[PDB]
């Protein structure tokens, strides 16, 4: 996936995150300990004319 | 043993625990020990 700056907080304790169906949107480094979100890249469908 | 906690109250009422507040851990401490009963320690006169 593309990883950008995360505008979300995570608490001290808890190190990965997800939102439905154990889809990890959001994740911290081991070392910068920085908060950063995931996200797929632009797959798509191709048509042809 | 995990040991969660929350410090600030709410004067909702007087001298009872009335309202809700969530609870986030602080100590996860990995020992592996078999407890059935516990005491308590206070302060004597
Ligand atoms: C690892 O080392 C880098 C080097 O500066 C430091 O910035 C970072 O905080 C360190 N992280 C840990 C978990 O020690």
């Amino acid at each position: 996936g593309v990883l950008t700056e995360s505008n979300k907080k995570f608490l001290p304790f808890q190190q990965f995150g997800r939102d439905i169906a154990d889809t990890t949107d959001a994740v911290r480094d081991p070392q910068t300990l920085e908060i950063l979100d995931i996200t797929p890249c632009s797959f798509g469908g191709v048509s042809v004319i | 043993f995990k040991i969660y906690s929350k410090h600030t109250p709410i004067n909702l009422v007087r001298d009872l625990p009335q309202g809700f507040s969530a609870l986030e851990p602080l100590v996860d401490l990995p020992i592996g020990i078999n407890i059935t009963r516990f005491q308590t320690l206070l302060a004597l006169h």
